[PDB]
RNA sequence: UGUAACGGGGCUAAACCAUGCACCGAAGCUGCGGCAGCGACGCUUAUGCGUUGUUGGGUAGGGGAGCGUUCUGUAAGCCUGUGAAGGUGUACUGUGAGGUAUGCUGGAGGUAUCAGAAGUGCGAAUGCUGACAUAAGUAACGAUAAAGCGGGUGAAAAGCCC
RNA sequence: CCCGGCGAGGGGAGUGAAAAAGAACCUGAAACCGUGUACGUACAAGCAGUGGGAGCAUGCUUAGGCGUGUGACUGCGUACC
């Protein structure tokens, strides 16, 4: 059932049905997306290869949320040299629910 | 019922009284009153009088029955310390601290 | 205008002492000691975001090298075999497939065998 | 600060931080490093700038319609009760009643009223014309202020 | 002489683990009167092994 | 996705036998230390003891190349005033043949609780007979 | 002081020399987001950007833009016993100084916005004052002239009385 | 009233809006010292954290997943001025 695909400059081993958090897409809050960058599909045997992507495989998904992650503090501190820095960060994500491993 | 009784500003440090107060903990009042009769310490007399009070405290006011009574919570807290000077050799002065304790006893069932 | 500063300082100490919550001894209880630990925790936190990426790559590569040698191929020839077959699948997944679906994994090594 | 200039303890020898006086600001109960002195905070303004500012603010009241210009404005007898009642017909509350001929009758009648203030056309201010919600100017007062500001 | 730097709550505790004193848990009973006392010691009233010792 | 990590409870540890007769010490010890750690297994995790139980029988008969049967010394301090005790590879096998494989493996494993934990699994033996017949320890090479 | 002159185990190849494709390997480069500084840009317009290339380690130091505090004006206004400030938790939120809301405690003050003025922010100065630790229940209890027993009073007596 | 030495100190009752407002008396922080609950902790080496991470203990709604506390084991890691 599971299939592999590239999204936010990185790949995801995903199954049909489950939710997946991935990097922000330029998409509305409840539209839909079609990943034609499918690298692999598994069931009985394996529809692998295709050079970068398979052939006629498309991973269809639905956009769940458009939130920001945990606050990651960044503390750069040079000991002894009268210097320190403070910087928060919240990475944007897009949660997507898979609805078709063709 | 819980029925608290406590010696506040008891002239003895926590450390010493807490040594006795570990003997009695989750023990039957009748058994606990005996121990402190034959515990050879000043703090035994100090803690006993609080418990022996706490039991009557409990029997008169609230709960009654001496048989079913256990010392549930007994604890000592460091009270105020009164400062005193003690002169040492070669002119220097040393601040002695006369320490006090807040002995609390809780006799529940 | 005299500015008494008992309110603002306590809040600043209290903020940091909350970040040091969990540490052993005075490092949790005592601002002057905690503030160092909270900074060093930040220095290590900044560092280990870089090391997380290194360690996991090693961790996957070990799993792939383990799973490949079961099938008879060493990691070096496997990845070259995949790169010569122009397979874009990363270590993260190869290691995940290697653990979970070995019946699947076998075919990737058999594909690497061809090249 | 009251005290002696004598060193509480000698420079060296004693295992303590070198001290010179009881009065030093790093100590308790004496010092305050940069102690304030009774100082004059009043600052210069150029005649043309003060006139220009009055001309600027007094012109803006014509836009906002806070400047209620009138003919003769004067209470009958020295009484607040009449002044409070007569402003209800005029539909006012918080005002600066500017007048050329300053009546004692009108003045005495507007001390106890908080939101009313009665100032002479000569003694107009920048802050007051801005502060109050309307400004009632007498035809004589306009003529005086016109000549004053120029 | 003199500590180089202060010990902890833990160490201070670790040292005191043995300071805890034990109870008696071994009270006798006088044959005649039925009074509690220490073993081989006389009673409060003045008895020892069911016989009157001191008035 | 958070990657899989082996769970100490779920790990299914296997038993093996390795006849060390006529084997090269280091190249044996290396392959032993590889398995003991749990490297060969595809579910390898560095913080869990995934490796297998190994029985190394005929340890006394282990072979070494060059002049190391005489030349190779095993130094150890006694934790004393000036007690540095040495022993050659002949003299080591002469007294304690189990120590040779033990020491050769121990160094190759990691150092720490898990490192000591994954050594426990190794079961060296001088004689051909082993009393671990109950586990059905299959043959390994 | 201890092997102690490969980092160790260990090796006749896991050494050396020569070639050959592999792979690992950094915050280096590429990938996908997000932020900011400049310079150009169609020339927009009074600046958002179809953009657009580009940077963006940093001590002394120089130049920008901010947070917060007590106080004065807006304020005899606004929020407050249907619970202020302060104390103490929790959950959101901003790139940071921080900010918002609320549980308990508290029992009466607080203060938007935009301005103004500062005793305006502390971890260090063998800093100054108070509080509390540590060593530690450790040393010591002040002449080595010496106590012993009985009775008395007392809640209790080695020390008080006889 | 009750315990105690016709004590110190407490516990009830009673006043009061309130007595953890009871005179050591508004508020009651921190250091520091405790009592009880959850986990860890007696073959294990070092600025005591940090990334990874099993188990165990607790909450929520669902018939599956999270948060919080803990942190076995493990890569890196020599405080601040
Ligand atoms: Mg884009
Ligand atoms: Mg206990
Ligand atoms: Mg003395
Ligand atoms: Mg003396
Ligand atoms: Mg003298
Ligand atoms: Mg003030
Ligand atoms: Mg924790
Ligand atoms: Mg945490
Ligand atoms: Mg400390
Ligand atoms: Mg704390
Ligand atoms: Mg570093
Ligand atoms: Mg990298
Ligand atoms: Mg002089
Ligand atoms: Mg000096
Ligand atoms: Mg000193
Ligand atoms: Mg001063
Ligand atoms: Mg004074
Ligand atoms: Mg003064
Ligand atoms: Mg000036
Ligand atoms: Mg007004
Ligand atoms: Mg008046
Ligand atoms: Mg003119
Ligand atoms: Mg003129
Ligand atoms: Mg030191
Ligand atoms: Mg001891
Ligand atoms: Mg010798
Ligand atoms: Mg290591
Ligand atoms: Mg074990
Ligand atoms: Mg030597
Ligand atoms: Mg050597
Ligand atoms: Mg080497
Ligand atoms: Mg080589
Ligand atoms: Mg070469
Ligand atoms: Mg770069
Ligand atoms: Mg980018
Ligand atoms: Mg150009
Ligand atoms: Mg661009
Ligand atoms: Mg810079
Ligand atoms: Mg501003
Ligand atoms: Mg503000
Ligand atoms: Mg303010
Ligand atoms: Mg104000
Ligand atoms: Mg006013
Ligand atoms: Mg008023
Ligand atoms: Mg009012
Ligand atoms: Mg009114
Ligand atoms: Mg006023
Ligand atoms: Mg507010
Ligand atoms: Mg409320
Ligand atoms: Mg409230
Ligand atoms: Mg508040
Ligand atoms: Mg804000
Ligand atoms: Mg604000
Ligand atoms: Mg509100
Ligand atoms: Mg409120
Ligand atoms: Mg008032
Ligand atoms: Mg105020
Ligand atoms: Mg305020
Ligand atoms: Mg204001
Ligand atoms: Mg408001
Ligand atoms: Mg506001
Ligand atoms: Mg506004
Ligand atoms: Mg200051
Ligand atoms: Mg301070
Ligand atoms: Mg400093
Ligand atoms: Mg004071
Ligand atoms: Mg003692
Ligand atoms: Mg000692
Ligand atoms: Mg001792
Ligand atoms: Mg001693
Ligand atoms: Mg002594
Ligand atoms: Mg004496
Ligand atoms: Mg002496
Ligand atoms: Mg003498
Ligand atoms: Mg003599
Ligand atoms: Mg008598
Ligand atoms: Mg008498
Ligand atoms: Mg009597
Ligand atoms: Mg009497
Ligand atoms: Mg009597
Ligand atoms: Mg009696
Ligand atoms: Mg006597
Ligand atoms: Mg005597
Ligand atoms: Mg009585
Ligand atoms: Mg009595
Ligand atoms: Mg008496
Ligand atoms: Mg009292
Ligand atoms: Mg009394
Ligand atoms: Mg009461
Ligand atoms: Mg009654
Ligand atoms: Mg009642
Ligand atoms: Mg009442
Ligand atoms: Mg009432
Ligand atoms: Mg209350
Ligand atoms: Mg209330
Ligand atoms: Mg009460
Ligand atoms: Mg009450
Ligand atoms: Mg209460
Ligand atoms: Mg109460
Ligand atoms: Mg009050
Ligand atoms: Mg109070
Ligand atoms: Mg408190
Ligand atoms: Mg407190
Ligand atoms: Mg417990
Ligand atoms: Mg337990
Ligand atoms: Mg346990
Ligand atoms: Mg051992
Ligand atoms: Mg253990
Ligand atoms: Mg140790
Ligand atoms: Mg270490
Ligand atoms: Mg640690
Ligand atoms: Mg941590
Ligand atoms: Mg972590
Ligand atoms: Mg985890
Ligand atoms: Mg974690
Ligand atoms: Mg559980
Ligand atoms: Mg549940
Ligand atoms: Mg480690
Ligand atoms: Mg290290």
């Amino acid at each position: 059932m599971y299939a592999v695909f590239q999204s936010g400059g990185k790949q995801h081993r995903v199954s049909e049905g489950q939710t997946v958090r991935l990097e922000k897409l330029d998409i509305a809050t409840g539209e839909t997306v079609e990943f034609a960058e499918v690298l692999m599909i598994a069931n009985g045997e394996e529809v692998k290869i295709g050079v970068p992507f398979v052939d006629g495989g498309v991973i269809k998904a639905e956009v769940v949320a458009h939130g920001r992650g945990e606050k990651v503090k960044i503390v750069k501190f040079r000991r002894r040299k009268h210097y320190r820095k403070q910087q928060g960060h919240r990475q944007w994500f897009t949660d997507v629910k898979i609805t078709g491993i063709s | 019922m819980e029925t608290i009784a406590k010696h506040r500003h008891a002239r003895s440090s926590a450390q010493k009284v807490r040594l006795v107060a570990d003997l009695i903990r989750g023990k039957k009042v009748s058994q606990a009153l005996d121990i402190l009769t034959y515990t050879n310490k000043k703090a035994a007399v100090l803690v006993k009088k609080v418990l022996e009070s706490a039991i009557a405290n409990a029997e008169h006011n609230d709960g009654a029955d001496i048989d079913d009574l256990k010392v549930t919570k007994i604890f000592v807290d460091e009270g105020p310390s009164m400062k005193r000077i003690m002169p040492r050799a070669k002119g220097r002065a040393d601040r002695i601290l006369k320490r006090t304790s807040h002995i609390t006893v809780v006799v529940s069932d | 205008a005299r500015v008494k500063r008992g309110v603002i300082a306590r809040a600043r100490h209290k903020k940091i002492l909350k970040q040091a919550k969990g540490y052993y001894g005075a490092r949790s209880r005592v601002y002057r000691v905690a503030f160092q630990a909270v900074i060093k925790a930040g220095q290590y936190a900044y560092r280990d975001r870089r090391q997380r990426k290194r360690q996991f790559r090693q961790l996957w590569i070990a799993r792939i090298n383990a799973a490949a040698r079961q099938n008879g191929i060493s990691y070096s020839k496997f990845i070259n075999g995949l790169k010569k077959a122009s397979v874009e699948i990363d270590r993260k997944i190869l290691a995940d497939i290697a653990v979970f679906d070995k019946v699947a994994f076998t075919a990737l090594v058999e594909k690497a065998k061809a090249a | 600060v009251t005290g002696s200039g004598k060193k509480p303890w000698r420079q060296k020898g004693t295992g303590r931080a070198r001290s010179g006086s009881i009065k030093s600001p790093i100590w308790r109960s004496g010092g305050v490093t940069f102690a304030a002195r009774p100082q004059d905070h009043s600052q210069k303004v150029n005649k043309k700038m003060y006139r220009g500012a009055l001309k600027s603010i007094l012109s803006e009241l014509v836009r906002q319609d806070r400047l209620i210009v009138v003919e003769k404005f004067s209470v009958e007898a020295p009484k607040t009760k009449l002044l409070a009642q007569k402003l209800k017909d005029m539909a006012l509350e918080d005002v600066l009643i500017i007048t050329g001929e300053l009546d004692e009758n009108l003045f005495l009648a507007a001390r106890n009223l908080h939101k009313v203030d009665v100032r002479d056309a000569t003694g107009i201010d920048p802050v007051s014309l801005i502060a109050f919600d309307k400004v009632v100017m007498t035809a004589d007062a306009v003529k005086q202020v016109e000549e004053m500001l120029a | 002489a003199v500590q180089q730097n202060k010990p902890t709550r833990s160490k201070r505790g670790m040292r005191r683990s043995h300071d805890a004193l034990t109870a008696v848990t071994s009270l006798s009973v006088d044959k005649t009167s039925g009074e509690k006392h220490l073993r081989h010691h006389i009673t409060a009233d003045g008895y020892y092994r069911g016989r009157k010792v001191i008035a | 996705m958070k990657t899989f990590t082996a769970k100490p409870e779920t790990v299914k540890r296997d038993w093996y036998v390795v006849d060390a007769t006529g084997k090269t010490l280091g190249r044996l010890a290396t392959e032993l230390a590889r398995r003991l750690r749990g490297k060969h297994k595809a579910e390898y995790t560095p913080h869990v003891d995934t490796g297998d139980y190994i029985i190394v029988l005929n340890a006394d008969k282990v072979a070494v190349t060059g002049n190391k049967r005489t030349d190779k010394v095993y130094y150890h301090h006694t934790g004393h005033i000036g007690g540095i005790k040495q022993a050659t590879f002949e003299e080591m096998i002469a007294r304690r043949p189990e120590r040779v494989i033990e020491i050769a493996v121990k160094g190759m494993l990691p150092k720490g609780p898990l490192g000591r934990a994954m050594f426990r699994k190794l079961k060296v033996y001088a004689g051909n007979e082993h009393n671990h017949a109950a586990q059905q320890p299959q043959v390994l090479d």
